[PDB]
């Protein structure tokens, strides 16, 4: 689990990875002062409640985190992302980076590719949120390998959902056209004749603190 | 020190002076003693300057996990619970404060918290050496039927009789309430010293 | 018992899962202000003690679980969830939200599928009752992995049960017509000419503790 | 601090005041002395205000998680048992209460619990400061052969008498009657405040 | 050893039954106003000093265990389930529900299936006694798992005494009447021909302690 | 020991003076107590000298691990939480210590920091044996709209009055300046010396 | 992880140096009074955020680092250094010889080639500073072995770097020509008709704090 | 005990007495107090010799072995670093030691250090119950312009009336120069008795 | 790792020791008062600083070592080599007899071939110097053997070296001589026609710290 491959390689990590790839699609991307984040939800039976267990999850009133892959991994982790942002809060008085927030939890990812008694955990997580510095948006693997980005996505629609950014995505959009470049991107990685129900959405923009979009502000999207 | 709290039909009010002492040294004017720690609830601080400050700032972290993990504030009783828990455990290498908490959940709330841990509830309560002064005032002074804009004026006469016999309080007092409709509201300086003008009062 | 597997499978938590399918079956659903839970069991023998038969077990007044699965396992969860639930209400003085219980539950379930030396909980679970925001239920698997439902069920006739669920359960049932249709739900997860002996049925509503149908209110509905 | 509580033939009296001091100063007109447990059990409390809030919070849990795995309700011997299990194991670092424990499993029975984990039974008890007085007034006027209302009206009496003597015990009292046929009844206050008229007495 | 197969089986919990099958036959009943045990002694040789290493077990004056399979396992476990009774008498003066012993003896056999580095115990165990709730008898195997009966047995000889039991046992018999059909029971179990020679029986009703019969009293039985 | 911190409009002063005491006996007379710990940040000591300078080291190493971590420098206000967090977490145990806290972020602070971790903000503070002379000579000629030039001769008088009263202060006066435009900047000991001349003063 | 093979090799550390070919591209030289660091980059899209994730890496004011390999153990290697450089300079006042810093680093790298139950770091780094000797550069691979350099590279291009250098490298060089020629032997490694994109360039001299070039100062040679 | 360091232009000079007393009885004439601790550096120690004694062999061995390894001789100011760190880490139990420690770097340096680990550079430095006698003579007799044989001279006069005034101090004094061009050279007995026949002396 | 072979070897002590026949050769010898070691210095690229990384290394002023295998475990021998010269000279006041040292170290060798989850040092050592019994060679294996010598070598040309000097080798010869010896003996163990460059050599005599010639003294004795 800790161990090379004669070509230098972590197979365990690597399978980690394919775990994630299951997961359904998210995405990420700053716009003019701020950040958002859209989950796909393939939510299935009629018999779940759908308002809980959400996707995107606040980690502090500036910070929030959506995951692909093992979702009880996924959930153990942002537990200790929220710890772990009290912990500098109550140090600090604040947290000036959110990129040092986003190294302990990978950090933490790293030591169990390292160590023996001790899987990898089978996530990636997407962070989004408001420092000192601006808008922040990175993501974060099995191996603890952490990007900055301007846009990106995580889970089974990865790949469209970044073609689709890479032709189409521009800096400095405002939250409205955001949020529908975004939706966009989304339903390019679907099926055709596949078609999208209520993503979760969330935005934030300097000086202020997250807001999740409401089931009918999503709708006036679709 | 002095702070104070009352509850009222839908609010609560609290309030303190500012003044830092070492003995009779005064060192700052001007330190604050009222927090907000969530959305509707706020913490007076009385006692040793630094450990009243880390419990300021577990309160405020905890608060925030808790309403992220839970999805609603911590009841006011279960701040109180939390804190009397906290400081209970420790108490033969004690946190050396007096605590006030304040409130709304589905009604006001104010509770008195000691440095072992006992915490009680009542329609008002008041710490810090000018306490008793606060006190005195309140009973003679309070009712249950005021408005918010009587229990501010209230508090501000209650903290400027302990500020005119308590030579370990002073300064500009601060005053917040706590509405579900506002939510917790600190009350501008300028408001504060014209309310002190109309009732007659001084600092 | 910790290892990904080319395609980032867990199979210690699949073959786990294996161990739940054998379980008797399970029940729970919400109903108007209110949420019920219903058991089968196989007693085999006369000379066996029924009323000490341990299925559907108190948390606390207002919390109760069922389990399939290995009932060793089992029982060792159940005891975890009570002093968890204990713990919860000394240090806050109640409990606020039942969801909190049911993650520690959980994530001491995922613990023991990414730590070597241990195998997991062979074990499902089913949590019903009420808390600040209303009537929970949820239910929980040998990975961690927690949904909250509508109406759900556990064991053998899992299948079943939530087939015929997914086409009769309607919200906001008087509690009789609930437990009615939980009866018709279980009774259809059998063999062909097999009778139901009588199950164990609890409720409890907003503003009350949780009720045990004695052994003679069941029989009324059977 | 007054707390009582008495035997009857099939009923356990427990009764508090309120008073909540800090030496002299009157903080608390109204804390609460006096908890149900479990099903048909009271418990009092006297002395350090943090101590005995995080020992009932632990009774109400432990009563609660052990009525739940035995599913009968720990008797009322085995409470005052793990009471004094869990206060002499941190004799030299003490909760400083005394404990009444009361309620009905086969009998009535009433215990008084001390710092070290000491527990006597008896067919009565008080605790507290105002104590000595409740003594004097049980001496003087208790009898196994009375009724409830009889035994309801004598704890009435002997926390007045507390309550003119002794400066730490003060506000409303606080009656619990604790029956197989109806379990653990706390009093209205209405109900109580009616008797101390009929009575000829006072707070 | 705590590994699960495909099919969800724990096969070292039961290879550890194999070595329990091995054992002795033992049996016990409920009756009118109490309890007995009766233990198929099997001995050879004698150079033994019979009426020594007992099968029946005294675990306090009101509770006695019986057991079958790896002899050594077995005193492990009823030392174990000794001080765990003293142990509750301690704490609360009393030991008001025996099923609470016997859970705390089958958790400390369940982790045993559970954690690496150790095997399960090889053995079964019948408690039978008298708490505040009446005369009870459990049973508990390897894999910690607990029954409560009217009656049971362990051991080899245990499929022919239930299925006798299943068709004689009748209820609320004097304690002489118990004992006789025990003693019936047990010679069932024997292949053609084969010959009883004195079990230890031992038995309680409420308000008394236990009684072991000693050698004279058995015989009169046979 | 005399140390003294002021805020201006766009700027930080610092300065001490340099005595080093073993009760009465002058060890030294050239001490260091004002430390520069960031880029824009000066701290100022007093009390225990191992205590002191543990800390100086502790501070110049976490500020400078804290920047290269976040790219950004440490906020003031954080520089005197994580001072406050370690103060207090000690404070059964604790450094024998006043410190000044001063810098510029987005705007100027001094913050005032005590053995127990008690951490507050202040326009202007001083701490040592000298400090109640340097409150005397703040309080009277102290204004928010003073130039950095006379800030720093202010700052001169009032540690020159402390050093005539105070016998546990002496030596050369050392004054740092903190701006954004130019960082931290000690003042030569020339420059100095020739305000000291210019004023009228000695030592 | 930690065994030998019949010929004295240590494979797993073998096969972690395979996984530093696979980084890209850096390098460092000693000039004038001075030395410098530069890197490549291989930048994955216009979406990816540059600000961020530096190649090279400040130790603190006079020593820096550029690392080759798995990302996530560097970035754990490189907080390992900083904080033993902060503790060297508590404990001494002052850092005097940078080579001590570079064998605590490489300790703790030979440590994880010694004890079983972890796995060798993925990482080769070149520190490069100044300290009372005067300008150094080092590296230090998987294993933990460190030489002292003039000139020296990492990563993929490493071969094509340092056959350059070997033939271009000059003692000496005014920092201008430093650079260019650093360049110079990056291009040379270059697959042809590839373009060299835009590296990071830092460098220190005697007396001074280490500068970071920005943008527009590495595009006056590229 | 006596001991002195003090820096001219190009040498470091420490010198001591050698008495060891227990109380008034004088176990030992002739104690030794300076030892040369690294190629350019002496130590001197006062208060317990135990303690004292335990502190040269680290030193010795550390700066031997930080030699090795940095091939470089360790800076003085990191030596007295080092020793502050040393001593404070323990200081609720302290070495109970005054060390002077004195060497040339790039430069001269004395530190004094004390038993919280304080630590202050000075031109000149005196420890042990016969300073307050040499920092009379320093005082009134000590030039930064001295050549080594005239800074010789003083710390033998220094010695020799701290020697006379305090009884604690006692025996031969000893004394070692330090230069880069030289390194440590404790100098001849027989040079330094014909210094004090010279000089006019006594003891 | 700590494993016996059925002819009683341990082949990963014995694979260790294949590690260590790769290094550069070295040599020590005893002459007239004195004791010198002299090595083979793989100097292999001009861009490499020919000044530091020595294979021979101070303990202290008195004793110096000298080793072959893997560099880096090497380095570790001589950290703990150093600190504990320095722990025997606190505890006594000085270091009496160097064969103490040298079995601290090789103690510390032997016990890494004797427990599991470590793999043996690939080190072999010579230590030299003078204490009260006078000059001193010992040399140290990855078994922790030790053996004290009049001259032996380590590394590559071991064999050659030792065939030299069991011929050539002389007591008692002054240093000029018994560096002459040696030189010859180090060119004796090459490849014909492959030349000897810059070898490192140092020498220690009674009464005397240890002196390291110079790179110009060295070259008089090619």
């Amino acid at each position: 689990i800790t161990v090379f491959s004669p070509d230098g390689r972590l197979f365990q990590v690597e399978y980690a990875r394919e775990a994630v790839k299951k997961g359904s699609t998210a995405l990420g991307m700053k716009f003019a002062n701020g950040v958002l984040l859209i989950s796909d939800k393939k939510v299935r039976s009629r018999l779940i409640e759908q308002n809980s267990i959400e996707k995107i999850q606040l980690i502090d009133d500036y910070v929030a985190a959506v995951t692909s892959g093992l979702v009880a991994d996924a959930r153990v982790l942002v537990d200790f992302a929220r710890i772990s942002a009290q912990q500098e809060k109550v140090t600090y008085g604040s947290l000036v980076n959110i990129e040092n927030l986003v190294k302990r939890v990978a950090d933490q990812m790293q030591q169990y590719t390292q160590y023996g008694g001790v899987r990898p955990y089978g996530v990636s997580l997407i962070f989004a949120g408001i420092d000192q510095i601006g808008p922040r948006l990175f993501d974060c693997d099995p191996a603890g390998t952490i990007n900055e980005y301007k846009a990106t996505a995580i889970g089974s629609g990865k790949d469209a959902v970044v073609s689709f950014l890479e032709r189409e995505y521009k800096e400095n959009l405002p939250e409205k056209e955001a949020v529908t470049l975004g939706i966009k991107a989304l339903k390019s990685s679907l099926e055709e004749g596949e078609e999208l129900k209520a993503p979760e959405i969330a935005s934030i923009t300097v000086g202020n603190k997250y807001r999740i979009y409401d089931q009918e502000e999503v709708k006036k999207f679709l | 020190t002095t702070t104070v709290g009352i509850t009222l039909k839908d609010a609560v009010i609290m309030a303190t002076e500012r003044r830092v002492t070492m003995e009779n040294f005064i060192m700052h004017k001007n330190g604050k003693k009222l927090f907000q720690i969530d959305t509707y609830t706020g913490m007076t601080i009385a006692g040793l300057v630094g450990d009243a400050q880390v419990l300021v700032r577990y309160m405020k972290a905890e608060l925030e996990l808790y309403r992220l993990q839970r999805r609603v504030n911590m009841p006011i009783e279960a701040v109180a619970t939390l804190l009397s828990n906290m400081l209970n455990q420790v108490k033969y290498m004690p946190y050396m404060v007096q605590l006030l908490v304040g409130g709304i959940d589905t009604a006001p709330h104010v509770f008195s918290i000691d440095a072992a841990g006992g915490s009680v509830e009542d329609i008002y309560a008041s710490t810090g050496s000018g306490s008793p002064f606060v006190y005195g005032v309140l009973e003679s002074q309070y009712s249950e039927k005021m408005t918010v804009d009587e229990g501010v004026d209230l508090v501000i006469r209650a903290i400027s009789a302990a500020k005119q016999r308590d030579s370990a309080s002073g300064g500009m007092i601060d005053v917040a309430v706590i509405t579900r409709k506002d939510g917790y509201v600190q009350l501008p300086t300028d408001q504060i010293e014209s309310r002190i003008r109309k009732l007659g009062l001084i600092l």
